């Protein structure tokens, strides 16, 4: 049935319908566009009017201007035809290669999966990267999170982590940009055709790209996250295949939301977000989940307003997540890359019955010389390091040295670090922290543990610091 | 000089303590001040914004 | 009753007019008022527009009518805007004739997508040797200038336009760049110094400058970033590069504030709207490098934001943080230290990195960034005077020397090769055995020396752009014989 | 022509026009009062119906009362006969000398100086006050800023300043007492009746004073300020002559529009303040400048609320200044006066080009060892100042000895101090901070250097303690 | 129905502060008056009129009992938060973990200090 | 708790009861229903309470946590009522038990919120120092005799600013 | 009446704090937009309105004055704070109780280095 616009402000616009008023969630098409402008019902305000949030930009509206109701939600192309190719919040080629060659459509909105379709597998995914391995490793079939503050290192983590682990990979992949940076979109886009993980000949693909991002408005923004996530529920479901969906930045959706909540006429919650914040995030990542049809294993990158964890957004987010990779300023500060915080990320299956009780002992002993160490470095840093016991200088320098253990020069991170990138696998992890806390290296000095992948390089580049 | 040594050090030592203690203080009330304003603050943002509908 | 092309003025206050009728009118239109102000339709309400006002409210009045452009909101454009100081309607305010350029363009454009791109690539040379070095800029990169007052963020943006002269005078199209200087809440008396600074260097010739100071009305101080950035918009779609300058965003999203408040949206965190994160990512992302098959062309962005006791991690400066391509963070503690320029070197960051940097610079200053960072913890972390071993004594040493190198006054912007040779000395271990205090005289005598005998040396760099192992033993054998010349 | 007033709350008034309606920013005059009540139209709200704000209290005002169209702005008198006189924001004379018999009026908002009528010359100003004239110098014609918490000295300053260059300065002068003490007015006009600057029998004064004080409500608080101004104005465009303006304080400028801003009715921005704290401290500060035509040379007192230079008063007032002297009540309680921070003051003249590269080593070698000391104040606030290094204890020594002869008897603070002021020259201030960081003066006390002029009487009173 | 009927019962909301969050949603677009945080006036009625059902009955009514264990989620610590200070003054001790004794090796990571049981000797054996 | 603070409580009554003549009040503001039955069996037990004869020293007035905002606001005031009829009507030096203090403010700052008045500093209702004042300046001496008062002091955050 | 009869009157305002709290609670009553610890835009203007009132008039006018003695009850030495700093600087200076001295037994507690007068040594006796 055909409606009237009758108010636009911003993102925010009224539609008013004589006759059959459209239901929450239907994507109405606004007329007299040149490009397809698609608004998205979100209430139902009264005296036969609706509220919508738009999908692109709201400039040129006019009042009284006519609007479709399409009798369903924003339905998008889905099935192996997306792979290789880019897509946008509605559904379109952003990519100039014709149209998606595809006669099957989903909705991106749609209920969660129940409690009897949930699986209980959690066996270990081997990242490659020592202090995600050894300390908060990464199951398959299981949600991850990568939390930061802004410039830590969160993109520079979940490319290594397509490097590493996407490449060598069966199945399929989803990468949804939400909301960040469009010159990161054309990287991922050609550094993906470079390595041969998209073809645009044959159909041969892994990845299938979806992007929606910062120079968007924010109804892009605020349900992008639900597009990509719903190409990724086709490969669970109706495939049954091992599904990668990597989100950046999962935030955005949840702030996207919060510019909008005011025009909404909502009281805002607490630090000036939407009361509807965790209900929101709810329906959403209950969705982004491995089920008994389907195992997806997902890594969401997560922002932190003004680094304080504690905020709304990222504090809902953390009982989402099987995993949390939690990233610091304080320790990207000091050149330690991955600037992951060591006392703070955690794991589900950080066990001594699921990855052993060598691994488990040693992660362990790491986080408590580490822990200890955090104690005394503001009381050593007054009262001198001549005040502590033997006992306690010998677990200073462990700790310092341990520290720099945990770094690690990605490949990825070629252009920053000036060292070559290595993967360190998990035995060699934890026999190289072994050592370590047991004192095999005392001897050897501080620095020569900086950024070096593998124990071995340690002891190789102790002796070229010599001359 | 071991015995202005222990006398030496005892008297600065003293010092650090009361130094600290008015620290402490100090540090403490800067500390209710901060808490009291983040929820006042806080409280402003959500009284403007639903007095403005 | 045809108010659809036209409307009365229901009320006017705060810069607010609510105009009724205008039935017709499009959102984001330009509209114009009986007395001659125009007015931009942000609000269209079922019994009203709420318009805000490009100037002062007191020449609008109840009962005024109010007419379509029929047109968005639209700025002047083209290379006749170079070396004029304008307004954010880039209307000229210079003291000379008007701005004749025939070309046209929309100011709220949305950036471009993904395909229209290429990666970062072309240096972008700020010619400071922190930044250069450290945390390099690349053509159609964003990066951030942030600290508190009197930090010094305005005189990295002023070098790295004056830098760009010795580029300019040359024939070669893909080696000019062509700058933008958006002041937004100035005073006129700071944008003037400014622009005199410019003159006296000859910098004014190849560089815009909008202007919406302190006294302009909140709109244009809104609406100059995205002005200006439409005039770099048209050097980046035409296959010439260009940079641009917002100085500053904070003053910026004071001004958005201020019209959203006064149009009654509810405001979200600290009394800023909810999207004040989508106003500074739309201008930034318009900030890009085009591919070969939208010309080559490239628009390199230069935001400043304001900090309040040293503060990265407050909403705002975060805000900024997330959308640029990392940031050049400066601290009052090492401002008055002595380190000018007083660069964090942890908390600055560059994320395009060595691909930004030419290969001669990758050389020297290829793990020079993070090798600072852990100088500054492990100089922190031994204060106290104990004994330490021969590697940890030998990072203090080196780090203390490569931070005195970095030290650079302003108005004299160092070329990418000349940054080269003086980074060689101490990254290569020269000046390890001499006295910290002595090690910015030992810069100005070797500069001033290769400057003179070595041209042909530094001249090659420039040529090739990268250190041969000829050019790697002629080096060698200058700073050697250099160096016993300084510790007699 | 008439209005009739719909409703009244505090300074905001709503008057509602039958037939012509009058535009925003004229005054209009209320009907029936003993004193005159000017109330300044600031919007139009609909159905024939203004906004305005009062310049004098609202009391005693019901509503249907008539109110009068003045047919433009508050127009002042400005010219050679507002010298030696004391007028309200609405430029009435307070003074009990009859009226200012001036040939011009001239309305208090007049739009500020455009881009094209910028000066850019900066010529230095010697104060004779140590830390201005070292670290953050003031210029002729420049925008001075004195900042300062609640009761550091930004008041014994202003008028230290005004005692040391005003009467120096062969020119006219304006002090706009902007929501500050009345008793204060008192002391600067007889004051100045006793030194001469203003002459009541003769017609040679050299400054001309206005006052809206903490007394008046806030809409004439909010404008008193602009006539100030205005004043000024007349005697850098309309005589070409080289102006002095005095202000103290600018800060009730911006909170005097807090108190409107609530009654007006509008969303509040950060910490209660009104949403155009930036666009009316912008149309205020442009005004107050050197243009082509004449120059001002403008020094505000700016309150800083709490001791807080985050708030937004204070912090939007540094954008709109040339020279910034920071007060500290920290610094103050350790018995240095003025109570100048040495770390926290700038100036755009602080130029090796311009001040000579003698000047700004020394400046910039100053603040280098103070900027060291401050770093290490965590450790030498818990042990002290024993348990650093021998290097560290010698940079700690200079610079008390520095911080010590940063500070300066006043000629205005003599009762408090109980010294002789002194007004130390260029030459000496540079000469004197130069031979401490050198160390000729080790082995000399730090008291020695506190409350001296030059450094010569820092050796004097070093040799009378022995 | 298992303290009224005789028997024993032990009970665990995880957590109340998940719950709080979801009462405030609908208190905001109910639009009732935020207070602290955004919570509403009666979110300290909301966790007493739940956890006072907890009890232990006499022999009269039964002698059975119905025992509460309470999860709060605070936030850095910050046990003076609005819901943590509602639910500490209702319950009858706390058991406070903390993060730095948790990767100290203090597992359970139970602060001794400052948890604390009320009932405390009277809720333990002669062996104990 | 467990530092002999019921048994302090219980003292005061006996021992005021014994050697003034004067009666006392227990007034439970946000009473924890399973402490408002150990006072109370408590105080039988000692002899403060005596439920066979008319020897009783207290009165008791629990305003529980389960009940609403506007029942622990005003409870002290109903406790306090009865503490008015000793003092006023029969000349005695009573006793008012008020437990908590902080439970009196946070029930008032909760009542407030629901009525729709916007707070004050740190949460707390507007009406902070009127609510309190209104009810302590009826805890005084008059001429007739007294109200003094023993008030559980709840310190929030272990800041006393 | 007394200052403007040509006699002289004094004033003692104890404490404008709590006046501060009663105009603070008037004010939030009304939905007036409060800002630092709550209060309005107009909590300065409370008190130097009332302060301004306290004057010495010349002999024209009689001769007469009203002296003002306004109380104010810092937390924990805070002088800094939003309306401590409102009234210091509306009043002619101060004198600063300190807790320490009268815990000592320094009594009257008056911290000397911290109290200023600033129109005092004028009136003052010679002989003093
Ligand atoms: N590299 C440098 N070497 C020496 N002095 C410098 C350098 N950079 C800046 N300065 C000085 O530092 C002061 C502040 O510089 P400026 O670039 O104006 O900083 P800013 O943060 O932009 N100022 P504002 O925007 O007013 O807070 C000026 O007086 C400069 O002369
Ligand atoms: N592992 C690493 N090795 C070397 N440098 C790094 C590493 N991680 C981050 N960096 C540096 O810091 C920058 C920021 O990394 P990035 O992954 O973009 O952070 P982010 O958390 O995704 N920022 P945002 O999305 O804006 O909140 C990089 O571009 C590098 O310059
Ligand atoms: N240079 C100085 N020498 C001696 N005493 C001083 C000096 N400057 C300030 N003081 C002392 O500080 C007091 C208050 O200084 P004042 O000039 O009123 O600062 P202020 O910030 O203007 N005060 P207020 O307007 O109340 O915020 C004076 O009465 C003096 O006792
Ligand atoms: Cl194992
Ligand atoms: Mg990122
Ligand atoms: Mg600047
Ligand atoms: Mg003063
Ligand atoms: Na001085």
């Amino acid at each position: 049935t055909t409606g009237r616009i009758v108010a636009v402000i911003g993102a925010v616009v009224d539609v008013q319908f004589d006759e059959g008023l459209p239901p929450i969630l239907n994507a109405l098409e606004v007329q007299g566009r040149e490009t397809r402008l698609v608004l998205e019902v979100a209430q139902h305000l009264g005296e036969s009017t609706v509220r919508t949030i738009a999908m692109d930009g709201t400039e040129g509206l006019v009042r009284g201007q006519k609007v479709l109701d399409s009798g369903a939600p924003i339905r998008i192309p889905v099935g192996p035809e997306t792979l290789g190719r880019i897509m946008n919040v509605i559904g379109e080629p952003i990519d100039e290669r014709g149209p998606i060659k595809t006669k099957q459509f989903a909705a991106i909105h749609a209920e969660a999966p129940e409690f009897v379709e949930m699986s209980v597998e959690q066996e270990i995914l081997v990242t490659g990267i020592k202090v995600v391995d050894l300390l908060a490793p990464y199951a398959k079939g299981g949600k991850i999170g990568l939390f930061g503050g802004a410039g830590v290192g969160k993109t520079v983590l979940i490319m290594e982590l397509i490097n590493n682990v996407a490449k060598a990979h069966g199945g399929y992949s989803v990468f949804a940009g939400v909301g960040e940076r469009t010159r990161e979109g054309n990287d991922l886009y050609h550094e993906m055709i470079e390595s041969g993980v998209i073809n645009l000949k044959d159909a041969t693909s892994k990845v299938a790209l979806v992007y929606g991002q910062m120079n968007e408005p924010p109804g892009a923004r605020a349900r992008v996250a639900l597009t990509g996530l719903t190409v990724a529920e086709y490969f669970r479901d109706q495939e049954g295949q091992d599904v990668l969906l990597f989100i950046d930045n999962i935030f955005r959706f949840t702030q996207a939301g919060s510019e909008v909540s005011a025009l909404l006429g909502r009281i805002p919650s607490a630090v000036g977000y939407q009361p509807t914040l965790a209900t929101d995030m709810g329906t959403m990542q209950e969705r982004i989940t491995t089920t008994k049809k389907g195992s997806i294993t997902s890594v969401q990158a997560i922002y932190v307003p003004a680094d304080d964890l504690t905020d709304p957004a990222p504090a809902t987010t953390f009982a989402h997540l099987d995993a949390t990779t939690v990233l610091s300023r304080a320790i990207a500060e000091l050149g330690i890359y991955p600037a992951v915080d060591p006392l703070d990320s955690t794991s589900r299956i950080m066990d001594p019955n699921i990855v052993g009780s060598e691994h488990y002992d040693v992660a362990r002993g790491v986080q408590k010389i580490l822990q200890d160490y955090k104690s005394l470095q503001d009381i050593i840093a007054i009262l001198g390091m001549d005040e502590l016991s033997e006992e306690d200088k010998l677990t200073v320098s462990r700790a310092r040295k341990i520290q720099r253990f945990l770094s690690q020069p990605f490949q990825v991170a070629e252009v920053f670090t000036g060292h070559l990138g290595k993967l360190v696998p998990l035995k060699e992890t934890i026999k190289g922290f072994q050592q370590i806390l047991a004192g095999e290296y005392d001897h050897l000095p501080e620095q020569a543990f900086y950024m070096v992948g593998p124990i071995e390089e340690a002891v190789a580049k102790a002796d070229k610091l010599a001359e | 000089s071991t015995t202005s040594e222990q006398s030496a050090r005892m008297t600065a030592m003293d010092n650090a303590s009361k130094n600290a203690s008015e620290m402490i203080d100090k540090l403490t009330l800067t500390f209710n001040r901060t808490r009291q304003a983040v929820i006042t603050k806080e409280l402003i943002e959500i009284i403007s914004g639903a007095a403005a509908l | 009753v045809d108010l659809e092309e036209t409307g009365r003025v229901l009320s006017i206050g705060d810069g607010i007019a609510r105009v009724h009728g205008l039935r017709n009118v499009q959102a984001e239109e330009m509209v114009e008022f009986s007395s001659g102000l125009k007015g931009m339709s942000l609000n269209l309400e079922p019994d009203n527009v709420g318009v805000v006002v490009f100037g002062n409210d007191k020449l609008i009045k109840e009962g005024d009518i109010v007419k379509r452009t029929g047109a968005i909101v639209d700025v002047p454009v083209g290379e006749e805007l170079l070396g004029r100081v304008v307004d954010a309607l880039g209307n000229a305010i210079d003291g000379k004739g008007p701005i004749g350029s025939k070309a046209r363009r929309r100011v709220g454009l949305k950036a471009p997508g993904i395909i229209p791109r290429i990666s970062v690539r072309e240096p972008m040379q700020t010619g400071i040797k922190a930044v250069d070095s450290l945390v390099p800029i690349g053509r159609g990169q964003r990066e951030l200038i942030i600290g508190d007052r009197q930090t010094g963020k305005t005189s990295i943006a002023i070098d790295t336009i004056i830098n760009q002269k010795r580029f300019n005078d040359g024939t070669d199209e893909k080696k000019k760049l062509y700058c933008i200087y958006v002041a937004i809440g100035q005073k006129r008396s700071t944008v003037a110094q400014l622009v005199k600074r410019l003159t006296d260097a000859d910098a004014m010739k190849y560089t815009i400058v909008v202007s919406a100071t302190a006294s302009d009305a909140a709109p244009l101080q809104y609406l100059a970033p995205y002005s200006g950035c439409s005039m770099g918009e048209y050097f980046r779609d035409n296959g010439k590069h260009a940079l641009i300058i917002y100085d500053d965003l904070s003053k910026q999203a004071v001004a958005y504030r201020q019209m959203s408040l006064l149009l009654r949206r509810p405001p979200g965190r600290e009394a800023y709207p909810g999207d004040v994160f989508y106003l500074h990512s739309r201008l930034l992302e318009r900030a890009a490098k085009m591919n070969d098959a939208f010309g080559g062309g490239s628009l390199t962005a230069l935001p400043v934001i304001e900090t309040q006791a040293g503060d990265v991690s407050a909403y705002i400066p975060t805000n900024v943080i997330s959308i640029t391509d990392g940031q050049i963070f400066l601290e009052t503690e090492l401002f008055y230290k002595g380190i000018r320029p007083a660069i964090n070197v942890g908390l600055s960051v560059s994320r395009v990195g060595s691909a930004a940097q030419t290969r001669a610079m990758k050389q020297v200053a290829g793990t020079m960034k993070l090798e600072l960072a852990q100088y500054r913890e492990v100089a922190a972390f031994a204060q106290f005077g104990s004994d330490l071993d021969a590697a940890t004594q030998q990072l203090l040493s080196r780090g203390v020397r490569l931070t005195e190198l970095l030290k650079q006054g302003q108005y004299s912007p160092m070329a990418i090769e000349e940054q080269v040779a003086v980074i060689y000395a101490g990254v290569r271990g020269y000046l390890d055995k001499l006295e910290p205090s002595k090690i910015t005289k030992f810069e100005n005598a070797f500069l001033s020396h290769v400057i003179s005998q070595h041209q042909a040396l530094l001249g090659k760099i420039r040529t090739d752009g990268k250190i041969s192992e000829e050019s790697d033993a002629k080096l060698k054998e200058i700073v050697t014989n250099f160096l016993a010349g300084f510790e007699a």
